[PDB]
């Protein structure tokens, strides 16, 4: 009974010693689990901030693009003026187009002013009504508005998309008819 | 049949792999052309190995022998070791994005705006010089021809601007705005009590979803915009041919 | 490519007022929330106040509520800690720091600290030190170890610089931390251990300097 | 209640483990920080257990119920500094008392050197008697002045220097300030020191 | 003695059934790890791209910034030849009217801008004025932006559609 | 930080300046906006 009773002890001890390792696994799980679950939330966050920067830089491109062509025409218009003086110190028919151009340009800027003015009128006339109701009256109801807006924007985008597709295909038609 | 079950149980709880009963395989990714290596070792049944390779999730994966608990502990050890690397790299990305945003949001915006105003100023100066050039040199009294058309346009626009009504509309509008300013401010001060209802009423959860839907819309809109842009740029080509 | 420059600290009379400035470089201040943490000399770290602009929130420690006022200029991209009604217990090295990538969740940890600025609140005015010699009583023929030193007494504010033989002698030297006396004046003792036989042979002269008051004193220790 | 840290010590390469107990057991938000003398604090662990970037692997943070722990499996010559934990309850960030670790070595008694006051200081109307305890370990050391066999206290200040970089032994200056009046009225000035390494308290005295 | 073999075998099956689960969980975690890792790399790429682009924009705002230095110093240089021209002549009002006429509307634009800003202020403050840092006015604004952009798209697309009818000859 | 940049862009948008044409546009929202959308 000695060899047996000892063998069972050693065996059961070894098994118990293995179960200690099993438990050791069980212990080191939840922490590591949280750590793991943390990751996808961050990468799914950092990926968002990148999109923010990209939307910011891409927006910054058009800014310089505008500033590029602006200094370039100001470079030429300031150059066309000196060559006239450098010609004098040792083009009068040319600047006429430039002045008449500035005129032609401003001629619409005035129309823009008129437009915006008319809009402002049309808007404040609404402000009056809004206040006129707001004075007359004197959360959950407006939440419906947002949804009603968005579900309508979906539709509007889907409407525009058709127009866009129609145009694009309409252009490729001519493109085709060209080399066809 | 007693000393067989015992030996089989002693065999089950063991790393010697006589039907270890803790036999699971984990797939470790390895890029080519290292697939030809690995290559099991001491007590690997090609049956188990191939059967593992059989139901492969994706190429460039090699199976790994996890016999019992120390192995799964070790796998965890690695998983943490990579956890930290992941977080680190992610933070690097974060930091570089912060740097880019800090640059743009402050250093570049100011120079853009500043440069634009400087352009406007220099445009004014440029026209002023370009104007004086057409004065002093062209003061030979013989200034006519296309000048009439210029002063005609100038007179037209100048006459359109220098009108009583057109000039008056703005002045009328301003006061017309100030009326609503005072009225609104008064009516606002009167109903300046619903603050908690307002702040708490607004703060919600649908807002988060709305933001998402907005971003999606923005993407779709950008795509459409660029598509139309291309449709234009691609058409003005055909306009020539 | 990220740093927090801290300034605006220094000396001030009790009940006075100061404005600490923490200029951040490498990230938008609005996106993150900036924290202030002071450390009193010989003491541990003490949280002072937090600001997060994108949320418009401000939080202060109990020990400075109402008295202090944190802020931050987004355009200038800089944080500010306005301190009013100061006390002698507000004497501490003020640090400025930020949290992890944004918040992000509830992972409150200060990754990037600055080097901090020392704010001293005391009533005493500027005063130059007096250097007193600590003569050796041990015999020169004892063969053991002979101790010497100088006593830089009654000066304000900190810090002062003490050396031996114009930076020459440095082995065995000990310049103790300046302690605060009742009056509000600082005082220290700068000692040095040398062989017994070196007495008489080596000319020991302690060089003391105090920049804020424009004062320098060289004193010769003797048997 | 700004407090100073408990200074413990151990030999190089010893397995060290530090623990803070938060009154409110938190989900995460428990950062650990290191700080060397003269240098600002640096982040070690964040989110209770997540190791931070730019930190050796020997530092390992963990939790056990309401107790958070910072483990250093192998103490290195660069690991000798002060360590703080951080509670965060949205908000009011609370820093623990901190914990300074110092290198361990063999026991060495301090060299005692008593210095009477200068005659130039007595000219101004002051008398400062100094007692220097040079180069010892551990940092624990007791000092008591005696004026004509009369125990003094409150009038005697103490100042200690940082642990030496080479031999790792502290130096302690005990300064007893008095007025010319009280000073001149006495003769026997004895400085008693008590230390672990010494067999019994060595007293260094002088007669005016 | 069977009562021991029963315990052994029960414990065995019991802990096997659990070890399988643990392993499975670990596997799933690995999948998660690589699945994210790919995205991390994508972020690395995207970020590097952003970095390079920002550097480019930085470069652009120095050329455009120095072009406003040469074409300024020269504009100042011309003034000498201008004063020389004056010096030559010493030994018009219509243009001066043209410039002020062109310049006067800029002030109108500025004032109009001020007006619009104030109107926005009054409308925004009136609708909400106890939390100007809120997400409502945010959605409003961004959503207005989207409206405007959508309008632009619609109109321009309509213009291009009209432009095609010309080719339908 | 995307929506944030959308706000920021749409914020800087309706605020000046001297750009020879692009003046800040007034914001509408909700009631007027839906109809303004339908009138597309
Ligand atoms: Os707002």
């Amino acid at each position: 009974s000695e060899a047996l009773q000892q063998e069972i002890a050693k065996i059961d001890e070894e098994i118990q010693k293995c179960i200690r390792d099993k438990e050791a696994v069980d212990a080191f799980l939840p922490a590591h689990g949280e750590q793991l679950a943390a990751i996808p939330t961050d990468v799914n966050f950092v990926t968002r901030k990148s999109e923010g920067a990209h939307n910011a830089l891409s927006s910054d491109i058009l800014a310089i693009d505008q500033l590029r062509e602006l200094v370039k025409q100001d470079a030429d218009n300031a150059r066309l003026s000196f060559k006239a003086i450098d010609n004098l110190k040792l083009s009068n028919a040319d600047l006429i187009s430039y002045f008449s151009k500035t005129a032609d340009e401003m001629e619409e800027m005035m129309k823009k002013f008129e437009k915006t003015i008319t809009e402002i009128e049309a808007h404040l006339t609404g402000v009056e009504a809004h206040a006129m109701a707001m004075q007359n009256v004197a959360v959950d109801e407006r939440v419906y508005e947002l949804a009603a807006v968005l579900r309508e924007f979906e539709e509007s985008i889907l409407k525009v998309a058709g127009v866009v597709g129609g145009v694009k295909e309409g252009v490729t038609e001519l493109q085709l008819r060209d080399f066809m | 049949p007693i000393p067989e079950q015992i030996k089989l149980i002693v065999d089950k709880w063991n790393p010697n792999h006589p039907n270890c009963a803790f036999k699971t395989y984990l797939y470790n990714k390895v890029d080519e052309h290292t697939v030809p290596l690995y290559g099991p070792g001491p007590n690997e049944d090609p049956k188990e190995w191939e059967e593992a390779l059989q139901r492969k999730p994706a190429p460039n994966f090699i199976p790994v022998l996890c016999s019992g608990f120390p192995s799964i502990v070790a796998r965890l050890m690695l998983q943490r070791r990579v956890i930290t690397e992941f977080n680190n790299k992610l933070h690097q990305i974060n930091a570089s994005l912060d740097a880019i945003l800090s640059r743009h949001d402050l250093d570049h915006t100011v120079r853009a705006f500043n440069a634009r105003r400087r352009h406007a100023e220099l445009s004014r100066r440029c026209l002023h010089l370009a104007a004086r050039v057409q004065v002093l040199r062209n003061r030979g009294y013989a200034l006519s021809g296309d000048e009439d058309e210029l002063k005609q346009k100038l007179q037209q626009i100048d006459k359109t601007l220098n009108d009583p009504a057109q000039g008056s509309r703005l002045e009328e509008l301003w006061s017309r705005l100030i009326v609503l300013r005072g009225y609104a401010e008064d009516l606002k001060d009167q109903i300046n009590q619903a603050g908690i209802t307002e702040s708490d009423g607004l703060g919600e959860e649908i807002e988060a979803k709305a933001k998402k839907i907005l971003e999606d819309y923005d993407k779709q809109l950008q795509h459409l915009k660029k598509q139309v842009e291309e449709a234009k740029k691609d058409f003005e080509e055909w306009e020539k041919q | 490519e990220v740093q927090l420059v801290e300034s605006g600290g220094g000396l001030v009379q009790p009940g006075g007022s100061l404005r600490l400035s923490c200029a951040a470089s490498g990230f938008n201040v609005y996106s993150y929330s900036i924290h202030w943490v002071r450390q009193a000399p010989g003491k541990g770290l003490e949280w002072v106040a937090s600001i997060y602009s994108y949320y418009g929130s401000t939080y202060y420690a109990d020990s400075v509520k109402g008295r202090f006022t944190i802020s931050a200029d987004t355009s200038k991209n800089t944080a500010y800690l306005q301190m009013n009604s100061l006390r002698a217990e507000d004497t501490a090295v003020y640090y400025c720091a930020r949290l992890t990538w944004r918040s992000y969740r509830g992972v409150h940890a200060l990754d990037y600290w600055g080097q901090g600025t020392l704010v001293t609140v005391s009533s005493a005015s500027t005063k130059g030190p007096s250097v007193f010699p600590l003569a050796p009583s041990s015999k020169s023929t004892s063969g053991g170890t002979a101790a010497l030193g100088c006593l830089v007494k009654d000066y304000f504010p900190e810090p002062v610089t003490v050396s031996w033989n114009s930076g020459a002698l440095t082995s065995g030297v000990h310049t103790f931390p300046a302690v605060l006396q009742s009056s509000g004046l600082y005082s220290l003792s700068s000692v040095v251990t040398v062989p017994s036989s070196s007495l008489g042979t080596q000319t020991y002269i302690c060089n003391v300097n105090h920049k804020p008051s424009n004062t320098k004193v060289d004193k010769k220790v003797e048997p | 209640m700004t407090q100073s840290p408990s200074s413990l010590s151990a030999s190089v390469g010893d397995r060290v483990t530090i623990t803070c107990r938060a009154s409110q057991s938190v989900s995460s938000a428990v950062a650990w920080y290191q700080q060397k003398p003269g240098k600002a604090p640096k982040l070690l662990i964040y989110s209770a257990s997540s190791l931070y970037s730019g930190v050796p692997s020997r530092f390992s943070g963990s939790r056990s119920g309401t107790d958070f722990t910072l483990t250093i499996s192998s103490l290195q010559p660069e690991d000798f500094a002060t360590y703080y934990c951080q509670q965060s309850s949205s908000s009011l960030i609370t820093f623990g008392q901190g914990t300074k670790v110092e290198i361990k070595r063999t026991v060495a008694a301090p060299s005692v050197f008593i210095f009477p006051p200068s005659d130039s200081q007595l000219k101004s109307g002051t008398a400062s008697v100094v007692c220097l305890l040079n180069n010892f370990y551990p940092r624990e050391a007791k000092v008591q002045w005696k004026v004509d066999n009369a125990l003094q206290s409150g009038n005697s200040q103490e100042s200690v220097t940082e642990q030496d970089s080479k031999d790792s032994t502290y130096s302690l200056s005990s300064t007893l300030t008095l007025s010319k009046a009280d000073y001149e009225k006495h003769k026997v000035y004895a400085c008693e020191v008590t230390h672990q390494g010494l067999s019994s308290p060595v007293t260094k005295s002088f007669n005016r | 003695m069977d009562e021991i073999i029963t315990r052994w075998a029960t414990d065995l099956a019991k802990y096997q059934k659990e070890f399988k689960e643990q392993a499975a969980k670990v596997m799933e975690w690995d999948r998660l790890l690589v699945e994210n890792g790919e995205k991390i790399q994508k972020l690395y790429t995207s970020t590097y791209e952003a970095e390079r682009a920002s550097n480019e924009i930085e470069r652009q705002l120095s050329n455009v910034e120095s072009q406003q230095e040469e074409l300024t110093a020269w504009l100042d240089r011309y003034e000498r030849e201008l004063d020389e021209l004056y010096a030559k002549q010493m030994g018009e009002r219509t243009y001066k009217l043209a410039e002020k006429l062109t310049d006067q509307l800029d002030e109108m634009g500025k004032d109009l801008a001020k007006m619009i800003k104030e109107i926005n202020d009054m409308s925004n403050t009136l609708s909400k004025g106890s939390k100007p840092d809120d997400p409502l006015t945010q959605i409003v604004r961004v959503l207005n932006g989207h409206l405007a952009q959508l309008q632009w798209i619609d109109t321009n697309a309509a213009a291009l559609q009209a432009k095609v009818a010309a080719a339908q000859k | 930080a995307l929506f944030d940049s959308l706000l920021a862009r749409n914020k800087k948008q309706a605020e000046g300046e001297t750009a020879l044409g692009e003046l800040p546009s007034l914001q509408l929202g909700l009631a007027d906006l839906r109809q303004r959308l339908r009138k597309l």
